[PDB]
């Protein structure tokens, strides 16, 4: 009985003889199995019977026989003028889309808190607005073409109110709920809910509609996406990141993976992305605590940031500030709506459609000290409403991946071209001065770069991929991915060919909605195919 | 300049750098499956593809069913799903003819785990769609409530602890004319065909409860057929795939009086799943257990006999709003058969207008394909006897070709003296394909000289294999206590780096992350650090008074000594010899308050925890009493004759006779006891 | 007490007690996995949020008399509604606690020891690189012990940690392993875990075996150093360095007095026969041996009696 | 021996770059790695260890704790019965001052003591 | 100095295979400058574990 052999011993002995097993279909389960068989049969045991007594004589040569010759598969070659450039659509021009603007944001720093200084966020917050002089009286700069400005106006001002009326209270508070005014119930939406009934008591309405099913709009390609990508892999005069410690190194191999890895840690500390990575983490992360614990209040979220200066001092930053409505979350599909709020020194009138879920405000006016002397220059507030998800706060969550998957890229680039020379390739792709990569163009061809810089490149493209999902976005990789292997198929003196070359471009521009990065990704493979076979 | 990293390629050839292209690390935070939309489409496609079957009405179900099986010959290149039963026959006869013995031996291992398979094995797995709340439960909690109700109708046969038990004891309910449903006090009647329709519907697709047990059995059969043979690389994972890919280029490319032309094709299927057809599935299970028991053949052909004839359920339904009252409700599918259509718009009206003729009590009737999954094993067993037929001897000419073939994705080589000869083989082998039913996509597949090609996410160059199939650790905190997750995490980099091609430079970033994770998330900081949390002021104390500080542990301010060479060894015997013996004695301390190769140690703790069956904890609660008894059962199986109950009355008799004898206690509950046993025995009387 | 009680009262409900009669001791550990299958609501996040709370671990009554209320700084270290403690309470007994001999420790987890006394007593040599093909076989990760079989070794566990709870077999033969008697001896007043030292034990003395890719060394030692030694295309050289006989007549009678426990046939007498409990519920009717009833030759005599 | 280095480095050179070998470059860098190991060794040499430092007055300098022990308590007990018999305020002071001096010295000779054994 | 140490054994180590594998190219070359640039060879390695045995002693 341990070995599992009892209950099948113990039931197989009927009377005085042994019987293994016993299985009979005997009923519903027979007439179900009756027209369960190719049309020329009506019994389960004619069909056994016939399948029994199977020989093989002449089948399949006699079937292949009596088919007609339009089903093939013919082989059209593949040469170096067989390629086209993908065609883009065209439209009006496309709006950032992101949670918090990347390019034109500022910080009002603390300028070195002490050592044992560690607060609530708030007081932080506070203490960054109070080094500011220079408030004036706000006013639109730029209409939202959707919606009521003063709203926007009163938001702010209340914003300020509620800020400096902290003074008026026996106790100091942790949190500040914000007080439930009009305009920010309009801002919030808490009036548009739609009233659900059953369809039995609604059968005789008009004007019903099945829901939002429309065809998505058509917008074409502008010039700050690249712009945007262009700055995103600059350096800058702080850390941004800074990783632990390990074990002391004994075997060859530890004392290799050590190198590289100090390598590409040095070469990418002090990026942007880096500092887009925190922002992003620290945001979402406030954000899901202050949802998860107030549910029926209108807190107040800052923005707020940390870093090390180049002498070495730390340094605590505010970007705006976050305004959150009601969150009864029971799945995690629902939404929460949010308004925000942040500060900036780029003048709108400059891009109008860049801008058109925005509205713009004018603030006050920032001295700066460049050079000699002091110049003015105004200041200027960017409000926007949205509502993101619950799982998208999990999303946000996690970006220190990006840097895992950079140093996994560059390090199986290492490891294949160590492959084919036989021998450790660490020391000639790091500290050999005398190498470029092609990274780049310009008006006079094909531009050429350093190691760190396509490290950079490659940790700005994987942040840019993390905070533009879209379905666009792998539909196009995965047709690209077969059209680049195509390609490089082709340069290896192979004799490549397809049987539908159409059916892939038509499945590329049907992935080509609307998304900006994918447009910009489909015309840097426009620019790549024009230079690969030239 | 302007930067972009796609013309890094004209320097580094593309399977070099191909791990560029992928962009996501994880799973994105977006939903493509769809509601109702999708099915209608999938079924109007798979009816589509059909369309000069035979139609035929249901004698037991009343649902219109349709049979494409010996039917016109096609004449385009779109997909057709006209099979014919001599070929396979045929190929299935060939796949024998070359490798004798493969069918026997398959039945033969596969019939020793039919009789010793026990009901348990149906607890583990996906969700479940549950017939008798009409959802989708845990597997568990399923299976519970269809035993309950198979024991409230009188069909009790489960009780032996076997599955085949169950099967027949479903076989028979299935025969019933009616049933009873109650619901904690509702009691529910069912009829025949309701209750049929119900055991035939698949999810939106893990399948119901009355079909994995049969569906498991063939599954490992087929498992069985596969590992037997070298063109399948299902089962296998890891560096056996990158042997398997080697073996082929060296066997094609033998370069023997070297006159011959070699050319390598990577393709992909169209429209798998809804091409094959159950049909020919029973005929492959009649053929392969020839010479066989007869109840082996019932068990193993009564899954395709359901498959052939199932139900597809819609979904949840449509939401509508008014712009003029601000109202908004939402519409079933169970009356869209007889709604009115000038509430939708066109497109959602012909579905509707295409779809009302195949439908019963908000159902759809699907008998030719498969929804999705499942048979996976058994279509590769199908693809490999194609690419068997490939052979010199088969041919009978000039050309031949070999490949291997996955579930979907396939790769193959021809040779042949010339072109014309690799043109006739590529035609006749998608010919022999599209006489099957298997369609080969056009837009998706590539041919070129043997050297480079894919297969499943394994780029192959001239001589590097390297994979990027799945993805990266978590490296985070599992969230049992402070002495599980760093063996947890250590394990996890170390298996990555075993089974998969994890780096050096990776692993050491990856744990320097998961050591900042596991820092902040438990508060425990090094000593000489200014940080400033609840835990603080101990932790300095602790260190302050520590003579030999390299022998803390992480979780009390100690610092950190991993490296890639000391990843399978645990913490405290790392540790064991830098310590010092005050620090030891109290750490390793069997008299504690408080309490994958960890030690017990003082920092595994346990923190705060917050129809049909009345009680769903009554399993449980006799199972955890049992323990108490008998303190081996949480170590191996107990063995036994008697029920539970004499065990109990016996050894509670036994100790407490024991102890009254020693003196630990006194007799005055000791007559108690034996009262309470003698109740509990009249009792167990009745 | 408790548990009888618990007992009694599982009676009064029907439902319960077909369950309780209906079921034998077999088929236990079919109703043990009727339990549920929805429990990971994002682990990482709530233990995160547990860690915030204070006293977020569970203990027992005697905490109270052993660690004080609060701490020199003034910071509470439990409190009263098991009872709740925070992880201050550990720390301070880590800091400050009563201490006790740890000589058992190397004898239970030896098995764990005995792989850094092989790595730190170690050497290297160079690494190459090129290309290679790995091939599979039969890989032993737990050597096991030599002159013992799977058999015998779950008796030889079940002896050692649970004296009481055998039956049948172990119980009838006439003889005795050597190695349990040193394993009795050395855990004479071993008091860690039970299950902890079962475990163990079957750790290092129970052998099992997998297959893996390894295209370097075959023996155990060469194992569990497989992620340090290959890799995709390098290679790293490396070298280790370094009870009498009793029958059953049936089952229990009323004439023969109270059933007896394993451990009191020590007693016994010159020939009398007793009821006693063994396995996981059998109670059977015992008496000891006159003779020997060995497995000598004396079995293939019998063919004496055949083909004349 | 260096002129045998730069030989066999540049002969190896010239053999591996006309006609290439996986161990050729092996025992190339192998080489490089050893040649640089005894460049450093080399550097190495003429520095060694400092051992005349090593070998200071340590002799009779471990006997005079006891020694300083022997005056230690004496000149306390003496600070002390002076302290208690004088009548002065410039006395009572000085030799208040000098006690809470000896006391804080030492407890330091004592602490450096226990700390280097 | 503990690092030394074990820098040591491995020098060993590598000095002992070079040894072996050049040993065994040398047994099969048929060209003139192969021979000559491995007798130079094995007279530089034999000198340098020499040097390095000697070393060793010392430093202990």
């Amino acid at each position: 009985a341990n070995r599992g052999l009892w209950d099948s011993f113990r039931q197989s002995e009927r009377g005085e003889e042994t019987i293994e097993e016993r299985f009979e279909i005997t009923g519903t389960m027979r007439r179900l199995a009756d027209q369960s068989l190719p049309p020329n049969f009506s019994c389960l045991e004619n069909f056994r019977a016939y399948v029994d007594g199977f020989e093989p004589n002449g089948y399949i040569e006699g079937k292949l026989s009596q088919m007609s010759k339009e089903v093939n598969a013919k082989i059209e070659p593949f040469l170096k003028t067989t390629p086209r450039p993908i065609r883009l659509p065209d439209g009006p021009p496309c709006f950032q889309r992101s949670k918090f603007l990347l390019m034109d944001a500022l910080k009002l720093s603390i300028e070195d808190p002490s050592h044992e200084g560690e607060g609530i966020p708030l007081y932080d917050a506070i203490k960054c607005m109070r080094t500011f002089f220079g408030w004036k009286e706000p006013y639109i700069v730029k209409p939202h073409e959707k919606g009521i400005n003063p709203n926007y106006l009163l938001s702010w001002k209340q914003v300020l109110a509620e800020l400096q009326d902290i003074e008026n209270e026996e106790k100091i508070p942790r949190t500040k709920n914000m007080k439930k005014t009009s305009q920010l119930k309009w801002a919030l939406g808490e009036n548009m809910a739609p009233e659900k009934v059953d369809f039995d008591n609604c059968r005789d309405v008009s004007d019903l509609k099945q829901y939002d099913s429309d065809e998505p709009e058509l917008r074409s390609l502008s010039s700050w996406i690249q712009n945007e990508f262009n700055k995103a892999c600059e350096l800058t005069d702080s850390t941004w990141i800074e990783l632990d410690e390990i074990g002391e190194d004994v075997a060859p191999i530890e004392y290799i993976a050590s190198m590289r890895r100090n390598y590409f840690t040095a070469e990418v500390s002090h990026c942007r992305a880096t500092e887009y990575i925190m922002k992003g983490v620290y945001i979402n992360t406030a954000l899901l605590n202050a949802s998860c614990a107030a549910m029926d209040d209108f807190q107040l979220i800052p923005m707020i940031s940390k870093c090390r200066t180049k002498e070495g001092r730390r340094k605590t930053n505010l970007y705006g500030f976050i305004i959150k409505g009601r969150s009864h979350l029971r799945n995690d599909t629902d939404v929460v709506n949010f308004v925000s709020m942040e500060f900036s020194l780029t003048d709108p009138r400059l891009e109008p459609h860049k801008w058109e879920k925005y509205c713009v405000l004018e603030i006050g006016d920032m001295l700066l000290r460049s050079a000699i002397g002091q110049m003015s220059r105004p200041m200027f507030l960017y409000v926007r409403t949205n509502g993101t998800s619950k799982i998208k706060m999990k999303w946000g969550m996690e970006m220190r991946r990006c840097l895992l998957q950079s140093l996994q890229q560059i390090e199986s680039m290492i490891e294949a071209e160590s492959s084919v020379k036989e021998k450790d390739m660490t020391k000639e792709f790091f500290e050999n001065k005398s190498e470029t990569w092609p990274i780049g163009e310009s008006p006079k061809g094909v531009e050429d770069g350093s190691i760190g810089k396509v490290c950079r490149t490659l940790l700005a493209k994987s942040v840019f991929n993390s905070l533009y999902a879209s379905p666009q976005l792998e539909g196009f990789s995965a047709e690209s991915r077969k059209l680049l292997l195509v390609v490089q198929a082709l340069r290896d003196n192979l004799e490549p060919g397809t049987f539908d070359l159409e059916g892939l471009y038509e499945a590329i521009e049907e992935c080509l909605i609307n998304d900006p990065w994918v447009l910009l990704n489909a015309s840097w493979f426009n620019s790549f195919l024009t230079h690969a076979l030239r | 300049m302007d930067v972009n990293p796609t013309l890094l390629f004209l320097k580094v050839p593309a399977q070099n750098a191909i791990s560029t292209t992928f962009p996501y690390t994880g799973d994105p935070p977006y939903s493509h499956g769809t509601g109702t939309g999708y099915t209608m489409d999938t079924v109007n496609r798979t009816h589509q593809y059909s369309e000069k079957g035979k139609w035929t009405t249901n004698t037991e179900t009343g649902a219109p069913q349709l049979n494409p099986i010996d039917g016109p010959l096609p004449e385009d290149n779109e997909p057709s799903g006209y099979a014919q039963t001599d070929c396979v026959l045929e190929a299935m006869a060939f796949l024998e003819e070359s490798h004798p013995g493969i069918f026997e031996n398959s039945c033969l291992e596969t019939m020793e785990v039919v009789q010793q398979t026990r009901v348990d094995r149906l607890t583990q797995g996906r969700q479940t769609y549950d017939w008798t709340l009409n959802r989708n439960q845990p597997a568990a909690t399923a299976l519970a409530n269809t035993i309950e109700v198979f024991r409230s109708n009188g069909l009790t046969a489960n009780e032996s602890g076997r599955l085949i038990d169950f099967l027949k004891d479903v076989m028979e309910s299935m025969d019933k004319e009616e049933m009873e449903i109650t619901t904690h006090k509702k009691k529910q009647r069912v009829n025949k065909r309701s209750y049929l329709i119900r055991a035939l519907t698949l999810n939106t697709a893990t399948p119901g409860m009355q079909i994995r047990g049969f569906v498991y059995f063939v599954e490992t059969l087929a498992r069985s057929i596969c590992e037997k043979l070298e063109q399948s690389g299902l089962p296998v994972g890891g560096n056996e795939k990158k042997a398997k890919l080697a073996n082929v280029v060296r066997k094609m490319m033998t370069n023997s009086q070297d006159t011959e032309l070699s050319f390598t094709i990577t393709g992909d299927n169209t429209k798998w799943n809804e091409n094959q057809n159950p049909r020919m599935f029973l005929a492959m299970i009649t053929y392969i257990t020839k010479n066989q028991p007869e109840w082996f053949r019932n068990v193993l052909s009564i899954a395709p006999i359901m498959f052939s004839n199932k139900m597809a359920r819609l979904g949840k339904g449509y939401m509508f709003e008014s712009k003029s009252m601000k109202l908004r409700t939402q519409i079933p599918a169970e009356m869209l058969a007889s709604i009115d259509l000038k509430y939708f718009n066109e497109s959602t009206r012909k579905k509707i207008e295409k779809i009302r003729p195949l439908l019963i009590d908000g159902t759809a009737s699907l008998s030719p394909g498969m929804m999705m999954g499942m048979f996976n094993m058994l279509s590769t067993v199908l693809g490999v006897s194609i690419l068997n037929l490939g052979q010199k001897r088969y041919t009978k000419t000039t050309y031949w070709w070999d490949g291997l073939q996955s579930s979907d994705d396939f790769a193959l080589i021809v040779n042949a003296p010339n072109h014309e000869g690799i043109q006739a083989g590529v035609d006749r082998f998608y010919r022999t394909c599209k006489l099957v039913g298997i369609n080969m996509s056009k837009k998706k597949s590539y041919i070129n000289r043997t050297g480079t090609f894919e297969f499943t996410s394994f780029f192959y160059r001239y001589g590097f294999v390297a994979n990027f199939s799945m993805e990266l650790p978590s490296f985070g905190v599992s969230g049992i206590n402070e002495s599980a997750d760093m063996s947890i995490g250590v394990t996890v980099i170390k298996n990555n780096m075993i089974n998969n091609d994890l780096g050096p430079a990776t692993a050491q970033m990856a744990l320097q992350l998961f050591i900042k994770d596991y820092r902040y998330t438990y508060r425990c900081h090094r000593g000489d650090t200014q940080i400033q949390t609840r835990r603080s002021f101990e932790l300095k104390k602790l260190w302050e008074q520590t003579r030999s500080k390299a022998g803390l542990l992480v979780s009390d301010g100690g610092p950190n000594l991993y490296n890639i060479r000391n990843l399978h060894i645990p913490e405290v015997c790392l540790k064991w010899e830098l310590m010092d013996e005050d620090y030891q004695g109290r750490l390793c301390n069997p008299l504690n308050p408080f309490v994958y190769d960890a030690v017990a140690t003082t920092h595994s703790w346990i923190p705060k925890r917050n129809g049909i069956l009345e009680d769903e904890q009554m399993y449980q609660k006799c199972c955890n009493l049992f323990e108490k008894f008998f303190p081996s059962s949480s170590y191996r199986r107990p063995v036994g004759i008697s029920s539970m109950v004499e065990a109990m009355v016996s050894r509670a008799r036994i100790d407490a006779r024991i102890d009254f004898e020693s003196g630990r206690i006194k007799k005055e509950e000791f007559a108690e006891i034996m009262k309470i046993c003698s109740t509990i025995e009249e009792l167990r009387r009745q | 007490m408790e548990r009888i009680k618990e007992l009694r009262n599982l009676m009064s409900q029907s439902r319960t007690r077909e369950i309780l009669t209906k079921t034998t001791v077999d088929h236990m550990a079919i109703i043990k996995k009727y339990t549920s299958g929805r429990q990971e609501k994002n682990p990482s996040l709530r233990m995160k949020w547990m860690m915030a709370m204070k006293y977020p671990i569970t203990a027992d009554k005697r905490i109270t008399e052993m660690v004080p209320e609060r701490n020199e700084q003034g910071q509470t270290l439990w409190s009263k509604m098991r009872v709740m403690v925070s992880p201050l309470a550990v720390t301070w007994w880590n800091r400050n606690g009563p201490m006790t001999s740890t000589v058992h420790y190397p004898k239970v987890y030896k098995t764990y020891f005995e792989k850094v006394e092989r790595l730190k007593h170690g050497t290297f040599g160079p690494v190459h690189f090129r290309n290679q093909v790995k091939i599979r076989r039969r890989v032993d990760i737990n050597p096991g012990h030599a002159d013992l079989s799977a058999k015998e070794a779950q008796d030889v566990i079940m002896e050692v940690v649970f004296p009481n709870e055998v039956g049948a077999r172990i119980l009838t033969s006439e003889s005795q392993l050597t190695i349990t008697k040193e394993k009795k001896e050395e855990l004479q007043d071993c008091k860690i875990s039970p299950l902890m030292v079962a475990y163990m034990l079957e750790r290092e003395l129970v052998r099992k075996t997998r297959f893996l890719p390894v295209a370097g060394g075959t023996s155990s030692v060469y194992i569990e150093v497989l992620h340090l030694t290959q890799g995709t295309c390098w290679e790293q050289m490396y070298t280790p360095g370094g009870r009498r006989g009793f029958l059953i007549l049936g089952k229990e009678d009323r004439r023969y007095g109270p059933a007896l426990s394993i451990n009191e046939l020590s007693n016994l007498a010159k020939g009398e026969k007793a009821n006693v409990l063994i396995g996981q519920g059998d109670v059977v009717l015992v008496m000891k041996r006159k003779r020997d009833s060995s497995i000598l030759t004396d079995s293939q005599t019998a063919t004496k009696r055949i083909r004349m | 021996t260096v002129s045998s280095f730069q030989d066999i480095l540049l002969r190896m050179s010239k053999m591996q770059l006309g006609s290439s070998s996986e161990d050729l470059n092996g025992m190339i860098t192998q080489f490089e790695s050893l040649k640089l190991y005894r460049d450093s060794l080399g550097e190495a040499v003429m520095r060694m260890g400092d051992l005349h430092s090593l070998q200071n007055r340590n002799g009779k300098w471990r006997e005079q704790l006891g020694q300083k022990f022997e005056e230690i308590r004496w000149l306390i007990e003496e600070v002390r019965h002076r302290l208690k018999t004088t009548e002065n305020s410039f006395e009572q002071i000085t030799f208040m001052q000098a006690l809470q001096l000896l006391f804080e010295v030492e407890q330091e000779i004592r602490t450096f003591s226990f700390q280097l054994i």
